[PDB]
């Protein structure tokens, strides 16, 4: 896994060649020796020993709140977007999470812009992600079989690259940066990504960034980033989707079945051909 | 041009040998090696060539199915005439990788292609005549292996593959074939390994044998192209469900030998020996075995032999032996000549076959001490050491042992210790983990229960989509006598053995050490048998096996309690009658 | 189903036919407003 060290690569003219070399060969890379890492360790200690999640918040159709999972596992998730048209009023209820979020977003935002600049050839999309135009999702597991997920955000950030699988990563002093599918489709086929695997009982905290969700993915249709985020969230949380998005859940579940039969039919041609000869 | 390759007016090999067709598919092969798509994975072979040129590896690995998608008939021609197709695929892979890594020929002259994941699989008894001069995939056991010598130079090696130990039909010796290994594919396996190999099946003993004798004969060999040494989620959907059910350990034990009454201290010993423990090898120190050793000593009857017949069928790799029918050579190793290299070659015995398996020795007492000495060093070192015919080498013999025996005079002397009821010397007795002492003493309470079980066992096993109907009826009878269907248990045990490696918790250190010190204190107090560290080593092993039954990655307190019960009970029951009653009261808690 | 034991012309085309059959049927199903089936329904074998 590629490693980015601020003590060696910190300038834009230093980072941009490295990020492009990473994205054209890898979908996940490490950040090392970040000054805020020491503060994050203390903040994560409070979140695992004193800052118990508020279970009374519940979980809403906006995919925000404290969603209970199997084996009494709790998942605290918040979604925010700078666009006023989306009513993400259910902001984070914990200050320690906000303390980590601000530190991660301070440098991750620049990295997310670098990721877009590295592979997205569109000059219009160079500034699609900014301080006043962004969408972020904060996720935190809690406990009082690995889950496979494919983030759609441009950049996915973890404060600690430990117990994360895709092969396992056991770097306590390095942060984990991952790129989603939205960056891939805007890269004109130059970049693609792979899903990650995490233990839901590991209390992993994660942050993922999108451009504003109302931004259309392409001019060829009505598809927007909000639809792409909704697609991932419905696939990630089918039980919640049934209450609020039943038809979309059925359509998205159908896609996986239609993918299976295409893959199955691909193999079956070879088997019958071999017996024929 | 690709469509033109389909239109064939000659035989499969004849069309390929045409220079225009050969160059046609050479371009077609060259196009694919860089152009492929796997949705998110895209051109995986581009990365495959990238990492191969990074390593300068001679092993050109390819997946079979991928070629058949981009190039439909190109892969099928490779299957029907592997020798002709791989001949030019050598050059195509050379030129295609030189597109990414030029000047590769500056160091390496050839690129031998390694096919992988070939779908069609044959056994050593299915090699029909029609399979000659074709690519085949077979699975077997490495019995005989030759050394490494150059060939007209590049490395050469020769190996024999033998049928699976547990699948040989009655009345036949194990079928086996000679296999030809080429350079870069030497030392891939060692004797006792179970491997699957893909290669070409052909006859190659022509020449000197023709004029050697009248009606001359040849032999069939396999030219090893690529050798390999596996579950699905739908099956794990069943294993995980049962793993957390109530009384999982009791379902397992009660399903050992369904048509055998009682003897639950043996059935629990059989169950633990099937699952086994966790081997450990500390670097720079010695290793620790995980195999569980069981000794069945009892009076005539009591079905000690029938247990070893049930273990033979249920275990994955079971090798059955008898004390008198076996020999020292027939267990450790034998020697064969080989004209290809002219040095002596060694072929393994029964203990080498049962590596990572179970070795059954019926009537263990009747064999001579020289035969018995080999078995002792087999369980201790888990390896075979031999110096015969100028060959000095060591082979892996990691096998579990289940032994049945008889006491002196054919009846167990209840008033004397076990160490004075059999000719088996004490150092050999110490190699066992579980020592079961079965008595046959008359009592109408036990006899009515046992007889009514047996008289129903015979009326059950009496002989007399139809296949599905018969399997359903057999399943019904399996349920009537056992809680778990047998073939499921066979799969269930295999998954636990392969996947689960339960680990210790230091929280249970007090539970283990305190019991040991308490057991040691009573040893000097009463009894002649001194408690040894090997007993504690036995407790941990069976504790790990009990955890492996539940498919839990960590040792629980419940497993230790049952682990303590089995080892203490065997140690108490082997003592003389006067000492036996004192110890039962002292260990009523355990 | 082809009249010959093997034909690459009927291999890619039938694979494309399956893709065309699947993709077109995918668009047909999504037009429904009711709860769309999450899995492909199983074919029923006619009596021989
Ligand atoms: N405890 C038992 N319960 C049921 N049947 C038994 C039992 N012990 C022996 N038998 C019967 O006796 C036969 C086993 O005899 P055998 O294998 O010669 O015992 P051993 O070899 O230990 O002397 C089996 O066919 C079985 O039906």
């Amino acid at each position: 896994v590629p490693v980015i060290d601020l003590n060696r690569v910190s300038d834009e003219e230093q980072l941009l060649p490295v990020v492009r070399a990473i994205l054209l060969q890898h979908d996940t890379f490490l950040l090392k020796n970040y000054a805020n890492k020491a503060v994050l360790d203390a903040l994560l200690a409070g979140l695992t020993t004193k800052d118990l999640p508020d279970t009374s918040q519940g979980f809403d159709a906006n995919f925000t709140g404290t969603l209970p999972l199997e084996d009494d596992v709790w998942l605290e998730q918040y979604i925010f977007d700078t666009d006023p048209q989306l009513r993400f009023d259910r902001k984070c209820r914990n200050e320690s999470l906000c303390s980590i979020y601000s530190r991660l977003f301070k440098l991750g935002l620049f990295f997310a812009q670098l990721c877009v600049k590295s592979v997205v050839s569109s000059a219009e999309l160079q500034d699609c992600i900014s301080t006043s135009h962004y969408a972020t999702k904060l996720t935190r597991y809690f406990n009082d079989d690995y889950v496979t997920f494919l983030p759609t955000g441009v950049l996915t950030i973890f404060p600690c690259a430990k117990a994360i699988r895709y092969v396992s990563i056991d770097e306590p002093d390095c942060l984990l940066f991952h790129t989603g599918t939205l960056l891939a489709r805007w890269s004109q086929g130059m970049h693609t990504t792979s899903p990650l695997q995490i233990d839901p009982r590991a209390n992993i905290v994660s942050l993922t960034i999108w451009p504003p969700l109302t931004t259309p993915i392409s001019s060829k249709g009505e598809g927007t980033i909000a639809n792409h985020l909704l697609e991932q969230q419905i696939k990630a949380f089918p039980k919640v989707a049934q209450q609020y998005y039943p038809r979309e859940l059925s359509i998205l579940r159908l896609q996986d079945a239609m993918k299976f039969v295409k893959e199955l039919f691909t193999v079956c041609e070879t088997v019958l051909s071999l017996n024929a000869l | 041009l690709e469509s033109l390759s389909n239109v064939k007016a000659n035989s499969y090999s004849e069309w390929i040998t045409q220079p225009n067709v050969s160059r046609t598919i050479a371009r077609e092969l060259k196009s694919f090696l860089l152009e492929y798509t796997d949705e998110t994975g895209r051109s995986v072979y581009g990365a495959r060539i990238r990492t191969l040129g990074e390593m300068n590896s001679e092993s050109l690995e390819v997946n079979y199915r991928h070629l058949a998608e981009s190039k439909a008939i190109l892969a099928l021609f490779l299957a029907k005439c592997p020798e002709e197709m791989l001949k030019i695929f050598d050059l195509v892979a050379m030129e295609a990788t030189e597109l990414h890594y030029p000047d590769y020929a500056r160091i390496h002259s050839e690129i031998h292609v390694r096919i992988s994941d070939f779908p069609t699989i044959y056994s050593l008894r299915e090699l029909r005549e029609s399979n000659l001069s074709s690519l085949v995939r077979v699975t077997g056991v490495v019995t005989r292996r030759t050394g490494v010598f150059p060939q007209l130079y590049r490395n050469y090696q020769r190996v024999t593959l033998q049928e699976a130990p547990g699948t040989v039909p009655p009345g036949r010796l194990p079928r086996h074939r000679e296999v030809i290994l080429l350079a870069d594919l030497v030392d891939v396996s060692k004797p006792g390994e179970e491997v699957e190999v893909t290669g070409i099946y052909k006859n190659n003993y022509d020449g000197n044998l023709n004029a050697k004798n009248g009606f001359p004969v040849f032999a069939t060999i396999i030219e090893a192209n690529s050798i390999k040494r596996s579950w699905t989620e739908e099956e794990e959907r069943e294993f995980r469900k049962i793993s957390r059910d109530r009384g999982i350990i009791d379902k397992i034990i009660s399903s050992m030998a369904p048509s055998i009454y009682g003897h639950r201290d043996i059935k629990t010993a059989v169950a633990c020996s099937l699952f086994g423990g966790v081997p450990k090898n500390v670097n720079g120190k010695h290793s620790i075995r995980g195999d569980i050793n069981v000794l069945l000593l009892g009076d005539p009857g009591t079905a000690k032999s029938q247990i070893l017949k049930y273990v033979e069928k249920t275990a994955h790799r079971a090798v059955f032996a008898t004390g008198q029918g076996a020999s020292a050579v027939g267990l450790t190793a034998s020697v064969r000549k080989d004209p290809i290299t002219k040095e002596w070659t060694l072929e393994g015995g029964a203990l080498v076959l049962a590596d990572k398996g179970v070795c059954l020795i019926d009537e263990f007492d009747k064999m001579n001490d020289q035969d018995r000495t080999s078995i002792h060093e087999a369980m201790e070192q888990q390896s075979i050491s031999i110096s015969k015919a100028g060959i000095v080498t060591t082979l892996q013999a990691r096998c579990s042992i289940i032994a049945a025996a008889n006491p002196n005079g054919g009846r167990y002397n209840s008033t004397l210790p076990l160490a004075q009821n059999v000719s088996l010397t004490e150092p050999i007795l110490s190699a066992f983990d579980i020592l079961c002492v079965v008595r046959d003493l008359v009592d109408e309470e036990a006899d009515e229960r046992l007889a009514t079980f047996v008289v129903d066992s015979h009326v059950r096993s009496h002989p007399e989509n139809a296949r599905q109907r018969r399997l359903q009826r057999q399943r019904k009878k399996e349920e009537e006598i056992s809680p778990i269907p047998q073939e499921l248990l066979m799969k269930y045990i295999h998954y636990a053995r392969t996947k689960i490696y339960p680990k210790l918790h230091q929280m249970d250190m007090d539970k283990v050490s305190r019991v040991y010190a308490d057991l040691r204190r009573e040893s000097i107090s009463t009894g002649s048998f001194p408690i040894t560290v090997r007993h504690l080593e036995s407790i941990l092993r069976i504790a790990e096996s009990f955890a492996k039954m539940r498919l839990s990655e960590f040792v629980s307190s419940y497993d230790l309690d049952r682990a303590i019960k089995v080892v203490v009970d065997s140690f108490v029951d082997a003592q003389k009658v006067s000492v036996r009653r004192q110890l039962r009261r002292s260990f009523a808690i355990y | 189903p082809k009249r010959d034991n093997l034909t690459t012309l009927t291999n890619k085309s039938r694979t494309l036919a399956f893709v065309e059959r699947a993709e077109s049927w995918y668009q047909q199903v999504i037009a429904s407003k009711d709860e769309i089936m999450t899995d492909v329904p199983a074919f029923k074998i006619n009596k021989r």
